[PDB]
């Protein structure tokens, strides 16, 4: 009877590209439904059982429609889907490892650059080492432009 | 690194799918349970019904 | 009245303009007056009581529609008064039993109708 409340305008900037359409068709799944909650009453209404029967003739078919009746119970329909709770767990395992130490590492390295970049020592007192050291993209390949300047002129 | 940080902070909310999902099968069900219950008792009803009819 | 003579005001202005389809003033006036034309549509044996068309006019009027589109107008509302019915029926008996929207109840108000055109 319990259903946990969602904040859409978060919720959406959760979903791949990939899975997108179908979400967006899960989520109009949702709200058909909700709404074919909420129209229906609670609980069918019971019957005027022993007025009824004072109604009919064959009264004590009445009588025993109403106890059959009372006997059957709608069968209780289950659950198969706790394998929802599977992807749970499964796509937490995933997230957090894959993505959420990927980022701690990564988040270590661009730590280290910014470390390095914050203190890189003033060119004025700076020599063209320093820089290909820093900067290596700046290397002039000394063996793919062997000969002077190392760069096409261009 | 503030990209980083904020799809870290996605990733910690990203059960919203499952969840709305679980709702979604959860009371599905639910109101199959109801609509059967007044299936019955509609049924039932019509049933007694065309025998005050005659 | 409160909520109610501010779009007869507007939708006088809208009519007195509408014989053609420039500024932002009367582009603003023609999105409005559709706005509401939109939403003063109605389904048959649907009658609303006065708090939930307080509620709606009131989300029409003072402008927490002129981004949707007039198309989508009427869904909004059918979502609208499934939430508001469904949650706050709190802020629409203090509306009903008070016959007016106070400073308060007005603000809340507002906020409902924000939070809830954000899921949008």
């Amino acid at each position: 009877l319990a259903l946990k409340t969602i904040d859409w305008v978060a919720f959406g900037e959760i979903i791949p590209r990939n899975q997108k359409a179908v979400a967006n068709s899960l989520k109009s799944w949702n709200e058909t439904l909700t709404s074919r909650l909420a129209t229906l009453p609670e609980k069918p209404p019971a019957i005027d059982w022993a007025y009824y029967k004072a109604n009919v003739a064959k009264a004590g078919l009445v009588d025993d429609f109403e106890k059959k009746f009372n006997a059957l119970k709608v069968p209780i329909p289950e659950d198969k889907y706790t394998a929802q709770v599977d992807a749970e767990e499964k796509e937490d395992v995933k997230s957090c490892a894959e993505f959420l130490t990927q980022s701690k590492t990564r988040i270590q390295e661009y730590e280290k650059e910014l470390e390095k970049m914050r203190n890189i020592i003033p060119f004025d007192q700076m020599t063209i080492e320093d820089l290909n050291e820093v900067f290596p993209e700046t290397k002039l390949d000394k063996k793919k432009y062997p000969y002077w300047p190392h760069r096409p002129i261009e | 690194i503030d990209m980083e940080k904020s799809q870290q902070a996605l990733v910690q909310k990203r059960h919203y799918l499952f969840d709305v999902q679980r709702n979604n099968i959860a009371m599905a069900l639910e109101v199959t349970y109801r609509e059967r219950l007044h299936r019955v008792y509609r049924e039932v009803k019509n049933r007694l019904d065309y025998h005050i009819s005659v | 009245k409160q909520v109610a003579g501010t779009m007869k005001l507007e939708l006088a202005q809208y009519r007195e303009v509408a014989a053609f389809a420039l500024d932002a003033a009367t582009q603003q006036l023609l999105s409005r007056g559709v706005r509401l034309t939109e939403l003063l549509k109605q389904g048959q044996y649907s009658p609303m009581a006065i708090e939930e068309q307080v509620a709606v006019i009131y989300a029409g009027v003072r402008g927490y529609l002129d981004k949707l589109e007039p198309s989508k107008i009427t869904k909004f509302e059918n979502a609208f008064l499934s939430h508001v019915i469904s949650q706050h029926q709190a802020l629409l008996g203090k509306i009903r039993t008070d016959g007016k929207i106070s400073e308060e109840s007005d603000a809340k108000l507002k906020e409902i109708v924000t939070n809830f055109l954000a899921g949008f």
